[PDB]
């Protein structure tokens, strides 16, 4: 359960394809009413993660 | 740790205990197993394995089934195993793109022999429930000196000479038969022939390569004399 | 003009409003001062008393008179002493209404002027004034104390004395306070000056040609002294009316004070080992004189209208291209414009005809150099339109730490002892005249030695300061000067280091020469005999030449400049002193040293064994070119680390073992519209020109040897081949063809690849056009501007050595790494250009540790000293990183950001780079600055920083080969011959960087590795050892959902939730490296 | 290029006929001429901007460039005896003993007495 900015970038450096951690991080920006910044992390998540997983996709 | 015999999901988990090396002071490394569910020719009478060891291959399948087997009395041949890309260096096929990972696949000979290892590794999965002692050591075979300088070895000459030679061969037929096919005057089924620009070469490539007056109308000079007086 | 003057006038008011001061303290202060002139009233006066009186009376008082040296004798004083009522002034940047808010305190200056009926118009000779004035303020001190045990401020007072910038012939008194009138808080201090009237004395019989003291040479500290004290307060009037006469005098007077103060430059006496002469009080008069006037015309270059950006770009840019010293000098009137003259009075010579006063004889010749060479490059960089150097100019303290001040540095202890023990411990001699032309022991030494060191050494450095270590300028009011006994003297200091700005171009000159010969010996060349001694002798040239010289030896672990020094302090200064540079000396014992003859006697400036390389590789050239093909060949350009000069170790022959053994060379064919459109076919075509040409170079040129090796460095291509040749120059190549095909074809298959195959494929273009297109450029522009800066190529070989040490070069790239070593020389702002290699190498750790990669970029003008950047180019590469931060604002896909003319993107070098490598280097480069900051410049020091953490690791696997590769690998402690099987080349290779590059490979989704690639020099005394580092990323650390694409090896902690298996991770390491793993540590 | 030397170049181009040519003259339109020119001046300056003067002068030997130049014009005009003509130097950067050292490839006395 990442609170903060930098625990969240560290758990994406656990796995930068796990859309769970990338839910969690916008879902935290929605929470704290950051509608930009999650919208771009979720173009960020587009951006990194792998093309094996379409179901994450 | 003990009861984890299976999973909900369908897979059932396989261990594997390894040897008491000199600077650890036993694991036992888990894979996992489903029936495989698919409609092509090649990929039917398969098994799905997920979290193999170290350079998995066809002899230590054998090992495994050939354990497997002799404990339980089931017979299962072996025919051939897919996927083996654990290192992360075959997933784009860039050749036919200009022109599924730490899992692999294993074919048998026939549903007998996949049924036979189905129901041996269901009892190995019960020895992991009750007997964690029963169950099957894994041995790589150890990437060594002699393994890593094998890859370090220079190339042969005459592999290389036939390589080429064949592969500029049958490129060279392939290309001919295909300028052949898209410069030898296409027409439809009703009349309808094809433009061909000289020196193209593929109908896949064909396939991928695919001023007014204001002043002049006496409606248009009363509309411009209206917006200026 | 009108961007920079926005942005440069809003960043000046920040800075003002940011470091203004405290009016509440200014009022407390005043309140203060008005009350020491209350107590100065209540004061009583002193009579005419002679020696005697004066000491019986400070005799059973307990002051004692801190009388200047020499000191009154009886036999000499006819003459009395008294004391009455002085005139009250006011000085400072206080006075001048420009004060800030210094944070270690600030103090202000107020002046007890003498009365005339108290003078004589013979009290300017021999010390009479001088003693005057120290009895003068004894009496002044002693009733200020009475009058204080009066008032019972002394619970929280503190009152010390001091000299006046450090002038031993004035001292003056100090006043500060602790913890109604406690103005500790203010971090204030006040002092009390002693001065004599205007004109009291004739200035143009203490002009500093003149002499004073009979005992002939002139005394020019003792005119200066006398004259300012006579004169302090005219020149506050002249700065407080040109002040009122202009609109932004105390801004520029505050933009001067800040820049100064962050140069280390203050109006501290210079001529003893220290840096000053120039602060606050000779700025201000500087103002007033280029608002008097300056030109050689004398016409008014500096206009009254001016801003304050505006004033201080024209000091600066006068004082850039103005001597004060040697062919010029400045001329002004305080009461009759300034006026430029050619005549330099060999000193800084700023000349009020209305005083008859040179203002900057505090200054030394070297202070002054130091001085016009920064304002030459703050003038530099105040023309920078480009890029702005605010932050740069002021927002930056470069006197932190004088090995980053200075290239050079040297420490000489000088036991030296007494002022009889002078005669038989200096060489030089001190008689009567040397007195008087230093009436301070410690400024003759110090204009000693820095004569003596500036002959020796001449054109092989550019500028030269001393510090000597040891200074102090307070002393207790008991006390007559200032007494210190330690450092085998009875003088202020311990010791003393000398620091030094090369010249890199004249550092390695093996030869000092001097004057030439004839028969009739010309005194030139005699007393460069006569200096050089022993050493010096007659020797000629191939051109025909007889000149005096004198020749060195080169060394790899000293340079000729630390030789000279040695002989030259040992010879003409003293047969005791103790000359180190025991830091220098580690850091090219470090820097690794090639297994080559004579590498003993190699210095660091002999790129010989990459000239042998060049010219091998030439050979090699003309062979390929004389080569006939179904094609031309249309190019060949090498690629190799080694070409660009800055792979971690020297070449050597034979010497295969080496990681940058077969350099790369880029080959490429002519334009042949028939390649393959396929890439695994036109691959294959390129296989088959490199196989044609093996066969024709086995054919022909049988001294060569050849084979192909396997490549598939650059993903997804599984056929690349690289034709490696040895050559009996004992050196190897690969050969690679180059294609506008295969950039082509990797563009088509970016364009025809799915929406979520694009960015593995952009990578995978990004990987190849690094590898291929960036690279050339790179090491040609990297050639080029290496040859225009020597340095750099020891600094990055250094580097290079750092980071293997450290372990992070299996993630960071050869080229990321050059373009952060080159980053400090094509930007060597505020600092100079490094002409050292410990200046160079700590110059970049600095700059490491000092970044930010979150928010800092870094774009680098590749470029010659003075095609640089332009505004549309500079501008194009802020919006590329602007818009990559605001597709990337934190640096999961990207941490640092470099760019060039090479790369306009900034992405090609920093790629595939963890955060937490990114985070590891940041850090070390943090705790590299904290224990220099701490615990001092040592070789101590320099094996803490050079030593691996090894912590922080989850796990540790020690493991060695089993051969030993150093010698073989040509570093000292060797091979001469190829063998015969290149399958036994392969063997004899070296395996572990292939595992870790594989291990990576594999578990890339779940682990993270380091290891140390260069064994030769990092493996201990065999050069075997070696260590894996490895950490666990923190999501596979937790525990997950068991899916078919999870992509570790796990372990289930329940019947759906896995978590790794960790034990599981470490017997597969042991697996892989069976024949290897010595050791196994885990978390 | 790259080592600051403002250069100039000049290069030259006849006008071949074919093998199969029975017209006596083979001229070339004007519009091929300038087009030609323009092919020409764009490799001539793409590869002496990418190039450094050594590096120019070692391309500039074997003849590669005029090489270049008709495997690009191949397809506007068959041309013949193409030829870098004239090289002409017109600034020189700051001066590099070490540079000089370097691309051509330290001595004491003979103690007179």
């Amino acid at each position: 359960a990442p609170e903060s900015v930098a625990d969240f970038e560290r758990l994406l450096i656990g796995n930068p394809n796990s859309s769970v951690v990338w839910m969690n991080y916008m879902a935290f920006q929605l929470q704290l009413s950051e509608i930009e910044k999650a919208r771009e992390l979720a173009e960020r998540a587009l951006k990194t993660i792998n093309f094996r997983e379409e179901a994450e996709k | 740790i003990e009861d984890i015999s299976a999973m909900k999901n369908g897979f059932i988990v396989v261990p594997f205990k390894l040897p008491d090396h000199k600077a650890l002071p036993a694991s036992l490394h888990f894979m996992f197993a489903k029936r495989h569910q698919s409609s092509n020719s090649n990929e039917s009478d398969c098994l799905f394995l997920v979290n193999l060891p170290l350079l998995s291959n066809i002899e230590h399948m054998k090992k495994f089934v050939g354990q497997l087997c002799g404990k339980y009395d089931t017979v299962s041949h072996v025919e051939e195993l897919l996927y083996n890309d654990e290192f992360g260096l075959h997933e784009v096929d860039l050749s036919a793109l200009t022109s599924p990972r730490n899992t692999a696949l294993l074919k048998f000979v026939d549903a007998a022999s996949i049924n036979n290892c189905w129901n041996a590794l269901k009892k190995y999965s019960n020895l992991h429930a009750k007997h964690p002692n029963e169950l099957f050591e894994w041995t790589y075979t150890t990437p060594s000196f002699t393994t890593f300088v094998n890859f370090y070895k220079p190339l042969d000459i005459d592999y290389l000479k036939e390589d080429i030679h064949t592969h500029m061969a049958i490129f060279e037929q392939r290309e001919a038969q295909a300028q052949e096919d898209v410069q030898s005057s296409i027409v439809d089924e009703d009349g309808f022939t094809l433009v061909v620009g000289k020196n193209t070469k593929s109908l896949n490539s064909i396939r991928k390569k695919i001023k007014a007056k204001k002043d002049f109308y006496r409606f248009q000079v009363r509309e411009r004399k209206k917006q200026e007086i | 003009e009108l961007f920079k003057s926005n942005i440069f006038k809003l960043q000046i008011d920040e800075l003002l409003e940011q470091v203004k001061l405290k009016q509440k303290h200014v009022l407390k202060v005043e309140k203060f001062l008005h009350k020491l002139y209350d107590i100065l009233q209540e004061i009583p006066d002193w009579e005419e008393k002679s020696l005697a009186e004066v000491d019986s009376f400070f005799k059973n008082k307990i002051v004692s008179v801190p009388f200047v040296d020499p000191k009154p004798i009886p036999q000499n004083t006819n003459y009395k002493f008294n004391y009455k009522k002085p005139d009250i002034s006011l000085i400072g940047s206080f006075a001048l209404k420009a004060g800030i808010y210094q944070p270690n305190g600030s103090s202000i200056d107020t002046l007890l002027t003498m009365p005339k009926e108290l003078f004589e118009k013979k009290d300017f000779l021999n010390f009479r004034c001088l003693h005057k004035r120290s009895v003068y303020l004894a009496y002044l001190t002693h009733h200020l104390l009475i009058l204080l045990k009066k008032d019972k401020l002394d619970s929280f007072l503190q009152l010390e004395y001091s000299y006046f910038d450090n002038d031993p012939l004035l001292p003056i008194l100090r006043i500060s306070c602790s913890k109604d009138y406690n103005f500790y808080k203010t971090r204030f201090s006040i002092n009390l000056l002693i001065g004599f009237p205007y004109k009291v004395f004739e200035p143009k019989k203490l002009l500093p040609n003149r002499n004073c003291i009979r005992i002939l040479p002139a005394t020019p500290l003792y005119n200066f002294s006398v004259l300012s004290s006579s004169t302090h307060e005219n020149y506050l009037k002249y700065l407080y009316k040109t002040k009122k006469q202009t609109e932004s005098f105390v801004e520029a007077t505050v933009l001067g004070r800040l820049w100064l103060q962050q140069r280390g430059f203050s109006s501290n006496m210079s001529h003893s080992g220290s840096l000053g002469g120039f602060g606050t009080f000779e700025f201000t008069i500087l103002m007033a004189a280029l608002l008097n006037g300056g030109g050689i015309n004398s016409n008014k270059i500096l206009l009254h209208g001016f801003s304050s950006y505006q004033l201080f770009k024209g000091v600066i840019k006068y004082l850039a291209t103005m001597d004060l010293c040697h062919d010029g000098h400045l001329q002004f009137h305080s009461n009759p414009a300034s006026k430029y003259i050619d005549e330099g009075f060999q000193t800084p010579t700023l000349f009020d005809k209305s005083t008859k006063v040179n203002i900057l004889t505090k200054m030394t010749v070297s202070s002054y150099q130091i001085l016009k060479e920064y304002a030459g490059e703050t003038l530099r960089m105040l023309n920078n339109v480009v890029q702005d150097q605010f932050s740069n100019i002021f927002l930056t303290n470069i006197s932190r730490f004088d090995n980053l001040k200075y290239d050079l540095c040297y420490d000489v202890q000088l036991p030296l002892g007494k002022y009889n023990n002078l005669e038989t411990s200096l060489a030089a001699t001190f008689g009567s005249m040397e007195r008087v032309k230093f009436i301070t022991l410690e400024n003759f030494l110090a204009h000693k030695i820095t004569n003596v060191a500036r002959y020796a050494l001449g054109d092989r450095i550019k500028y030269i300061q001393i510090e000597m270590v040891g200074q102090k300028s307070d002393f207790p009011i008991t006390k007559r000067k200032v007494y210190s006994n330690t450092g085998g003297n009875h003088f202020n200091f311990d010791f003393v280091r000398v620091k030094l700005i090369v010249n890199p171009s004249e550092c390695d000159k093996l030869v000092t020469k001097g004057p030439a010969h004839s028969e009739t010996m010309s005194t030139e060349a005699a007393v460069f005999k006569n200096f050089w001694g022993i050493k010096s002798s007659l020797r000629r040239f191939k051109d025909g030449s007889i000149t005096h010289c004198c020749v060195w030896s080169t060394s790899s672990s000293e340079p000729i400049i630390s030789s000279i020094v040695n002989f030259a302090l040992q010879k003409h200064v003293s047969k005791k002193a103790q000359i180190s540079n025991e830091t220098i000396k580690k850091f090219h014992n470090f820097l690794p040293l090639p297994n080559l003859p004579s590498s003993a006697k190699t210095s660091v400036l002999n790129l010989s064994s990459f000239f042998n390389l060049k010219k091998s590789f030439d050979d090699l050239y003309k062979i390929i070119f004389q080569m006939k093909l179904p094609l031309s060949v249309k190019s060949i350009l090498p690629v190799g680390s080694a070409f660009r000069y800055t792979s971690l170790c020297q070449p050597v022959p034979f010497a295969y073992s080496d990681p940058d053994f077969f350099q790369d060379v880029i080959l490429e064919f002519e334009t042949s519209p028939k390649w393959p459109d396929e890439i695994t076919s036109l691959e294959k075509a390129k296989t088959a020109f490199l196989l044609k040409i093996q066969e024709e170079l086995s054919a022909n040129s049988s001294t060569y040897r050849s084979f192909f090796s396997r490549d598939e460095s650059i993903p997804y291509n599984l056929e690349i081949v690289t034709l490696n040749i040895l050559t009996p120059e004992g050196y190897g190549f690969k050969f690679r063809v180059l294609t506008e095909r295969d950039e082509i074809l990797y563009l088509r298959a970016i364009a025809n690849a799915r929406n979520e195959l694009k960015p593995e494929l952009e990578a995978t273009f990004l990987k190849f056009t690094a590898k291929y297109l960036a690279s050339v450029r790179h090491t040609r522009t990297l050639e080029n501007i290496s040859h225009s800066y020597q340095f750099y190529s020891p600094v990055v070989r250094l580097f290079k050595r750092w980071l293997d040490t450290h372990l992070l070069l299996g993630h960071i790239t050869d080229e990321l790494a050059e373009l952060i070593a080159i980053k400090p020389f094509v930007d060597p702002a505020p600092y100079f250009i490094p002409g050292s290699l410990e200046n160079g190498f700590l110059k970049v750790l600095k700059f490491i540790s000092q970044w930010n990669w979150k928010d800092d970029p870094l774009i680098l003008d590749l470029v010659k000293p003075e095609e640089r950047l332009t505004l549309a180019q500079y501008k194009g590469i802020q919006m590329n990183f602007t818009n990559l931060r605001n597709s990337d604002p934190n640096g999961t896909h990207l941490q640092f950001f470099v760019a060039s003319k090479n790369d306009p993107s900034g992405i090609l070098y920093s790629s595939g780079i963890p955060l937490p490598i990114a985070t590891r280097l940041t850090a070390l480069a943090k705790v590299a600055v904290n224990l220099l900051q701490t615990h001092g410049l040592n070789q101590q020091t320099i094996n803490l920083l050079f030593t691996p953490g090894l912590k922080d690791y989850d796990f540790v696997v020690d493991l060695r080969t089993p051969i030993g590769l150093k010698s073989s690998c040509g570093i000292l402690s060797a091979p001469s011959n190829f063998p015969e099987n290149l399958n036994d080349l392969s063997e004899k290779m070296d395996p572990t960087y292939q595992l870790v590059k594989y291990l990576n490979l594999k578990y890339k989704n779940s682990l993270i590795l380091s290891s140390r690639k260069y064994i030769g020099v990092n493996g201990g005394e065999k050069g075997d050892k070696n260590v894996i580092t490895g950490l666990i990323k923190p999501l596979f650390k937790g525990a997950h959902k068991f899916r078919v694409n999870l992509d570790c090896n796990v372990k289930p902690v329940d019947d759906e939730n896995v978590i790794l298996n960790k034990e599981a991770i470490f017997h597969e390491i042991a697996a892989f490296g069976n024949d290897m793993v010595i050791n196994f540590e885990t978390d | 290029t790259s080592d600051d030397y403002v250069l100039r170049i000049f290069a030259i181009a006849f006008t071949r006929k074919q093998a199969n040519q029975v017209k006596r003259h083979s001229y070339a339109q004007s519009s091929h001429i300038r087009a030609i020119r323009k092919v020409i001046s764009e490799i001539l300056t793409k590869e002496v901007q990418g190039s450094t003067l050594a590096q120019l002068t070692s391309k500039l030997i074997p003849e590669v460039i005029n090489k270049e130049i008709e495997n690009a014009t191949k397809d506007i005009f068959p041309l013949q005896n193409i030829h870098v003509r004239k090289v002409k130097l017109l600034k020189q950067p700051k001066f590099d003993v070490g540079a000089l050292m370097a691309l051509h490839g330290e001595e004491k006395g003979k103690k007179v007495t």
